[PDB]
RNA sequence: AGAUACCGUCGUAGUUCCGACCAUAAACGAUGCCGACUGGCGAUGCGGCGGCGUUAUUCCCAUGACCCGCCGGGCAGCUUCCGGGAAACCAAAGUCUUUGGGUUCCGGGGGGAGUAUGGUUGCAAAGCUGAAACUUAAAGGAAUUGACGGAAGGGCACCACC
């Protein structure tokens, strides 16, 4: 990540972050998220340096590669934005994916047969899935966390600061991460592309569900 | 025990503010203490605001409204249940009950 | 800890959290012992060992973990020092 | 007003290294403060510290380890001899492994083992562990 | 203590031999009025002559006629 | 008060999740199911439990219900879980960047391309909601 | 029995104490 | 009879991958089965029932009483727990706090009072913990001094390994409930006390749950 | 039941002003003052600095009125595992057995008692100062579970009513 100009972000994908609105981020701001931001511009909407990024985005996959198993890292997300991407990165990676209604205590209670005992978590949103993180404080669990510039930084170990707020930026960051974590260990060739689409992630609304079966019937 | 942190009253830098008199006894309150509750009504409802239409030589009259601003000492706000004692986290909420109808 | 004969008496010797230097007790379970993978520049794959950290729960807590984080990957240099 | 100004730099110091600040700034610069600083320098408490001397009482920004626990100063600084000095090291050091109890003598300023070793006391200034 | 001058002993102490007067074990021990309405007057027993034999009652639930006499 | 307790939904679901494909919609055949796919001890609880299941399908032909796992429907979700469009909402040259961002992309390498298309900074600055 | 009434009987009591004691000066 | 482990850290301690309690205790992993403990201090480790307190709540017919055990164990070297259970059985009170206390073990650092000879008898630094308002410290003493304290916490220093030890309690100590909790606080914060000795940078070993990655994939779940 | 009370009708002193007294209030933030340090967040008041645009004089610059920020201190608020606390709670009630920035006042179980007495101030009412004999094993604080409420919100019963 650190100047080795095969891990540089390059074109095609900042072309993919700025299609997405991923450098987009909230109206206010977390003092603890300032250090990811280029500028607030006027109509008050902050700008995150996607440069800083995409560091951040390789610092996370090093963490994932860095676990033997790739089965005990779980994935969690409770907003319906994320959900369709989380269980196609655990399915391309191997990770246990968790959908929605994380009930608590399926890190520290035993006799649960919902028991978990991963090595690593990695969150879609620190707010809407402020549960799982304080269970990783009850167990050793480092944290890894899709953070917006105004989600909080508590128990949170390492952060992707992003926009995860719009259903084709969350996936796509779920497809980004899907690559390098299968770029360092050998799975695909960095040269040609990966045939995985990033629509592929996207969480596709109950309106457009049906909304393109008649443009397909 | 404190139970309001505010001591269930608005005044935080002054030291004495002017008391008024409460609506339906003649209770001395201190005005950021007193519940506050500022009406407006037709003079008529339903009953009489259709008849009354018809009634008037000029027909398509707005009706005028009443403004009155009441003023109740805690004892009265309770009893005429215009507040009501709420649960200790529900106390330090302070946004006004919904507005629909 | 050491005696006069020079001998390590000590039963074990606690970690150390990577960032405040304050010593990570036997009961902090928040702490963590995250392992950042490193990679062969040229061919861009996985070599085989880590640059293990250490965070003590508190300033985990506090909300300085992932700053600590990414100012220990710029020392080792896993973070391009332009960032 | 700022009667003591070596209380208002140990406190200071005291404060940011309790919440993890790596380098902590204290705002007036004396000639006992640099004194102060130097022997717990030379024991590997603190880390380089750096004197801003504009044309006032100047400014120090003293790097901050992980390696102190607290630095304390004595007010008023009452007078040691060399015969209750083992007594103030008694109850105000944690233990007689470390810690050091700073005091002013004739000779200078220094810990407390090497104003046994010049044979001197003097009057106390603070106490670092 | 509030004041820790160099040179506030007599500031410290006047307080003490003040605020110690306080103390309700102190201040029955350095006043008469303790050592003159007690009977005996500071001595562990005394002698005296009893002239009727009165039976007191006692208080709380402990029910009794408790024997005494008026010396 | 006709509300059905737990042990009669608990064990209606239970069939549905297993039998979808034999019990009807008319009350009366999978009535007769019941005792064959179910040993039920009282004729009461094989009525109560099979009045539950009749009522379940005209929830299901309508829709999805919420705890239930019909292999029929999940799999309505599986190929709705991997459609792909043939192009990506990615694959803009259109893509409206607005005069502020490019310099970011300008403090990097990638700052002049070709498919961004500049827009107009909306002049006054309006954003915050009305207070109170 | 009220702080305030009690503070207003020993009023009324140490005023007519000062009464009887001032008849005999 | 035999026990089947639960926690993925206890599949390693019925395999023997895991050597000794310390290497738990070294990356602060939470124990949460009991037989852990047994299973490496199982025979020097001896119990101790410290007081049965009766609490007691109100209800609409009589009071409901329970029993509260406070239960102090470890082996008198290096090792000390504490558990409290409350049931309203005495017996079912006592069995239970027995196994918090045993989920709760912390090791202790000894030290020396200024000349490091032989082993250590004392404490090593003046620590101090506080459970309520109870504030016990513990003041490092010099050999053949004997645990100078109240009966209560004597016990638990007893059986920690420290013999010397000099005490000072604040507070209201008539509450074992929190004069033994206090104690145990500043027995726990002895590997805490950061020390000049304790200034070498760590070398970092590999988490047992990394070690063994691979013989958690091979036999079970 | 009685009401020398609550309720109602009158109504004196008073309530108002001027000039002198009085010096007490739950005079409360029940929280001495001065100084330093230790998280954010959105507002707000005054002053200053900067900045697109909008609107007023109109004839623009400059001034107002909005809009976006920054600085100082001011009343506050929200948030949190800063830390503390018996807890309620507190960015102070924190930096406290790891105990010492400076300095005033002031407390020592409950009563007796802010009483007696002496002194002093005042026209008086009273204020300030201020004991003891004797009595007593508790008084008290915060919080919990119950019971209770001529407390509130939902619901029920012909051993309740309609």
């Amino acid at each position: 990540s650190g100047a080795l100009d095969v891990l540089q972000m390059k074109e095609e994908d900042v072309l993919k972050f700025l299609a997405a609105g991923t450098h987009l981020g909230g109206t206010n701001l977390d003092f603890q998220m300032e250090q990811y931001i280029y500028k607030r511009k006027s109509d008050g909407i902050y700008i995150i340096n996607l440069k800083r990024t995409w560091e951040k985005l390789l610092l996370a996959a090093r963490a994932i590669v860095a676990i033997e198993n790739p089965a005990d890292v779980s994935v969690i997300s409770s907003r319906n934005t994320g959900q369709r991407a989380v269980l196609k990165f655990a399915a391309a990676t191997g990770a246990t994916p968790i959908a929605g209604r994380f009930t608590p205590g399926t890190f520290t209670n035993q006799i649960q047969t919902a028991f978990r005992e991963p090595r690593l978590l990695v969150v879609t949103d620190p707010r809407a899935d402020h549960q799982p993180l304080t269970e990783a404080s009850y167990v050793n669990l480092p944290t890894i966390a899709l953070c917006n510039t105004d989600s909080p930084l508590r128990y949170v170990d390492i952060a992707i600061p992003c926009n995860n707020k719009g259903a084709h930026s969350v996936g796509l960051m779920w497809w980004m991460l899907a690559r390098e974590v299968l770029r360092m260990r050998g799975t695909i060739s960095r040269e040609h592309p990966w045939e995985v689409m990033p629509d592929l992630y996207f969480y596709r609304d109950p309106e457009e569900i049906e909304k393109e079966e008649q443009a397909a019937a | 025990t404190k139970k309001r942190r505010n001591n269930g009253r608005a005044k935080k830098g002054r030291g004495h503010v002017q008391p008024i008199r409460c609506t339906n006894c003649a209770r001395c309150v201190p005005k950021d203490k007193a519940i506050k509750k500022f009406v407006i009504r037709n003079i008529v409802e339903a009953a009489a605001v259709r008849d009354i239409s018809e009634a008037s030589v000029f027909d398509a009259y707005v009706l005028p409204k009443l403004y009155v601003k009441l003023h109740y000492c805690v004892s009265c706000a309770i009893h005429s249940k215009v507040v009501r004692n709420r649960s200790r986290e529900a106390r330090k909420d302070r946004t006004p009950p919904p507005r629909f109808r | 800890m050491q005696n006069d004969a020079g001998e390590f008496v000590d039963l074990y010797v606690p970690r150390k959290c990577s960032a405040s230097n304050r010593i990570i007790g036997a009961k902090d379970h928040a702490s963590i012992q995250m392992n950042v993978a490193e990679v062969d520049k040229v061919t861009g794959r996985f070599n085989g060992q880590f640059k293990t950290y250490a965070i003590c729960g508190a300033i985990r807590r506090m909300g300085e973990s992932d700053d600590s984080i990414l100012r220990l990957a710029k020392a080792d240099g896993i973070v391009s020092k332009n960032f | 007003v700022r009667m003591n100004v070596l209380a208002d730099a140990l406190k200071s110091i005291n404060n940011a290294e309790k919440r993890g600040k790596r380098q902590v700034l204290i705002r007036p610069c004396s000639k006992v403060i640099v004194r102060f600083l130097t022997v717990m320098m030379k024991h590997g408490y603190i880390g380089e510290f750096e004197i801003i001397d504009d044309h006032r009482a100047g400014k120090i920004v003293v790097n901050l380890t992980g390696r102190l626990n607290k630095c304390g100063v004595i007010s008023p600084r009452f007078d040691v001899q060399l015969k209750d000095l083992e007594k103030w090291q008694n109850n105000l050091l944690p233990s007689r492994q470390f810690g050091f109890i700073v005091l002013t003598t004739s000779a200078g300023i220094m810990d407390h083992e090497e104003a046994r070793r010049k044979h001197t006391g003097g009057k106390i200034l603070g106490f670092f562990f | 203590g509030k004041c820790r001058g160099l040179r506030t002993a007599r500031k410290l102490r006047s307080h003490r031999r003040d605020q110690k007067w306080h103390d309700k074990q102190y201040k029955k021990a350095h006043l008469g009025t303790a050592l003159k309405a007690n009977p005996f007057g500071g001595a562990s027993h005394a002698k005296g002559i009893v002239l009727e034999k009165v039976g007191v009652e006692a208080k709380q639930p402990n029910s009794a006629i408790r024997k005494c006499v008026r010396v | 008060g006709r509300v059905r307790t737990k042990t009669v939904k608990k064990a209606a679901r239970v069939i549905i999740e297993k039998y979808y494909t034999r019990l009807g919609n008319d009350f009366h055949t999978n009535k007769r199911v019941c005792e064959e796919i179910a040993i039920i001890p009282s004729k009461k609880l094989r009525n109560k439990i099979a009045g539950y299941v009749t009522h379940l399908m005209k929830r299901i032909q309508r829709g999805p219900v919420r705890g239930i796992s019909i292999k029929l429907q999940e799999e309505e979700r599986e190929r709705r879980d991997n459609y792909v469009p043939e192009v990506s909402a990615l694959d803009q040259e259109i893509i409206e960047v607005d005069p502020d961002t490019k310099e970011m992309l300008k403090l990097l390498d990638f700052g002049s391309l070709s498919n961004l298309q500049v827009t107009q900074p909306t002049v006054g600055m309006n954003f915050k909601t009305p207070r109170g | 029995m009220r702080a305030k009434w009690r503070k207003k009987r020993m009023r009324r009591l140490k005023r007519k104490r000062r009464k009887m004691r001032q008849r005999s000066k | 009879k035999e026990w089947l482990p639960v926690t993925k850290l206890g599949r390693l301690v019925k395999d023997m991958k895991i050597k000794s309690l310390e290497e738990i205790y070294l990356f602060s992993l939470p124990i949460k089965e009991s037989e852990i403990i047994d299973f490496f201090l199982g025979a020097s480790l001896k119990d101790e029932v410290l007081k049965i307190m009766p609490v007691q709540k109100q209800t609409r017919a009589g009071q409901r009483t329970r029993f509260k055990a406070f239960v102090a164990i470890g082996d008198y070297n290096g090792h000390v727990g504490l558990g409290v259970k409350c049931s309203k059985e005495v017996a079912t009170a006592i069995r239970g706090a027995i196994i918090l206390a045993k989920l709760s073990i912390v090791p202790v650092r000894r030290g020396y009072w200024g000349n490091k000879i032989g082993k250590p008898h004392t404490v090593p630094c003046k620590v101090t913990g506080r459970c309520g308002s109870v504030l016990v410290r513990l003041i490092p003493a010099p050999r053949g001094t004997g645990i100078v304290s109240a009966p209560v916490p004597k016990k638990l220093l007893m059986m920690a390994g420290i013999d010397d030890c000099y005490t000072s309690a604040r507070g209201c100590t008539a509450t074992l409930g929190n004069f033994a909790k206090a104690t145990f606080d500043a027995i726990s914060k002895t590997y805490s006390y950061l020390t000049p000795d304790l200034w070498k940078e760590t070398v970092f070993t590999k988490s047992p749950y990394q070690e063994f990655t691979d013989h958690l994939v091979k036999t079970h779940t």
